[PDB]
């Protein structure tokens, strides 16, 4: 009943290591370190993924692209450009060991779910779901995500994924678009030009799996309150519909107020309330990570959100530590949401739910 | 192609 904590201080530095988000793994780990989190939960030492692990989703062509670029660190590779490498993702040295790390803690993370020692296992660096079979995609390189639900597969018949990143999880939904013992449920900015482009509420999945993909588009500027009522709405009839045996939650915090991409207006209460309804369903849950771009505040939220899990409130001060002096200009553990305008007309929001209540309507 | 970022 105890929830799983996948950490080691060599997974924490390697997660450090990513150039979009330096030491964000550091600075979510010492915080949570400093509320004494961890003394309450399991530690597990992730393991690093083998190549046949990675290539239960992944194809070899690309994974051989991967550990060959990761030698030297080949950037200006010819091939490069096909297999997704680029400004997001940069052909740095050593990104195969990061990539394999990642994806080794998330299923780490499966592994313990499966075998019952916990309900709830965190991977708080895993969550990077842009990532295609054969395509590094929006900083991320190996699809961790989907390598975690294909673990779980083995032991539970239908899996929940619930995606509350700020970006649609268009790796992890095209991954099961053609399943129905899958179903993916990703609440996204939606806007043409933001990436990654697609995951309009008409996406639905295909073949066996249509109507098993399910896509919420929001625009810029909505807060706590309505971003629950519309997460509850959804995650209520999903879940009478589908009734999932198991539960992969991706908790991108890019979505917070304070980040740079400045797009979504939330606080971690918010997303807490989304993960105290899903948390109450009582199945085997494996939390992740995501975006987040505004380090201390990731840190902030993913801390609040560890709280939640284990039923903790936690003091509003910034306890002392490490990173103390990244904590400006107030230096408390709660968000202030930015005074700027909510741009979802309510008509909109409500012709998209009730298109999504047809859409379930047929799973059966 | 989008780009992230
Ligand atoms: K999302
Ligand atoms: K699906
Ligand atoms: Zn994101």
């Amino acid at each position: 009943l105890v929830p799983v904590y996948i950490y080691s201080p060599e997974y924490v530095s390697m997660c450090d290591s990513l150039a979009k988000i330096p030491k964000r793994a550091s600075m979510v780990h010492s915080l949570i370190e400093a509320y004494a989190l961890h003394k309450q939960m399991r530690i597990v030492k992730p393991k690093v993924a083998s190549m046949e692990e990675m290539a239960t989703f992944h194809t070899d062509a690309y994974l051989q692209h991967l550990q060959k670029v990761s030698q030297e660190g080949d950037d200006d590779h010819l091939d490069s450009i096909e297999y997704g490498l680029g400004y997001d993702c940069p052909a740095t040295e050593g990104i195969f060991d990061y990539a394999a790390a990642i994806g080794g803690a998330t299923i780490t993370a499966a592994q313990c779910l499966i075998d019952g020692m916990c309900k709830v296992a965190i991977n708080w660096s895993g969550g990077w779901h842009h990532a295609k079979k054969d395509e590094a995609s929006g900083f991320c390189y190996l699809n961790d995500a989907v390598l975690g639900i294909l673990r779980l597969r083995r032991k539970f018949e239908r899996i929940l994924y619930v995606d509350l990143d700020l970006h649609h999880g268009d790796g992890v939904e095209d991954a099961f678009s053609f399943t129905s013992k899958v179903m993916t449920v990703s609440l996204h900015k939606f806007s043409p030009g933001f990436f990654p482009g697609t995951g309009d509420v008409s996406d639905v999945g295909l073949g066996k799996g249509r109507y098993y993909s399910v896509n919420v588009p929001i625009q810029d500027g909505i807060q706590d309150e309505k971003y629950y009522q519309i997460c509850e709405s959804v995650l209520k009839e999903v879940y009478q519909a589908f009734n999932p045996k198991a539960v992969v939650l991706q908790l991108g915090a890019d979505t917070i107020a304070g980040d740079p991409m400045c797009s979504f207006n939330m606080t971690p209460v918010g997303i807490g309330k989304c993960l105290k309804y899903i948390l109450q369903w009582q199945l085997a849950t494996l939390i992740l990570g995501g975006g987040g771009f505004n380090l201390a505040n990731t840190a902030r939220c993913w801390t609040y959100l560890t709280g939640v899990i284990l039923g903790k409130t936690l003091s509003s001060e910034i306890p002392d530590h490490e990173f103390f002096t990244a904590y400006g200009p107030d230096y408390v553990l709660e968000i202030t949401p930015s005074c700027r305008p909510d741009r979802n007309e309510p008509h909109r929001i409500q012709q998209i739910l009730n298109y999504i209540k047809g859409n379930l309507k047929h799973v059966v | 192609r989008h780009k992230k970022x």
